[PDB]
């Protein structure tokens, strides 16, 4: 967005000196067959083990039980004859 | 050193000081400092300048 001169304008570009043509152009690189190499194991041994944790730990119980159930000699109470 | 110190005698059109004593006169230092006037801010139109 220039302003033209008009005291001292100027024309467009003349030839100047070049590159040699053919070295501003490249070759087109020539790609050969490839392969990832070796026959790939099916598993791999961990350092992590791969499943979930816990973050508390919860007690667990058992069932248990008791024993024969006895009799028992009882201390026995006294006759209510009017006192008690 | 060939241009400001005329003789007496020698053409003084060109020189700066004339005396008897001018053939040993000297230079010492010439400073000089130019300044561009110009005008900034220039009016610009719808067809530029």
């Amino acid at each position: 967005m220039a302003l033209i001169n008009p005291q001292f304008p100027y024309a467009g570009p003349v030839p100047i000196p070049g590159p040699a043509p053919t070295e501003t152009m490249p070759l087109l690189n020539y790609r050969v067959e490839g392969r990832i190499a070796g026959i790939q194991q099916a598993r791999q041994f961990m350092p992590f083990l791969q499943g979930p944790h816990r973050e508390v730990a919860e007690q667990t119980y058992y069932a248990i039980g008791t024993g024969i159930q006895m009799g028992q000699t009882f201390n026995q109470p006294l006759i209510n004859t009017q006192e008690g | 050193n060939n241009t400001a110190f005329a003789a007496v005698g020698a053409n003084p059109l060109e020189a700066i000081y004339q005396g008897a004593g001018a053939a040993d006169c000297e230079f010492e230092e010439i400073s000089y400092t130019v300044y561009q006037s110009y005008l900034d801010q220039l009016p610009v139109g719808q067809n530029g300048y």
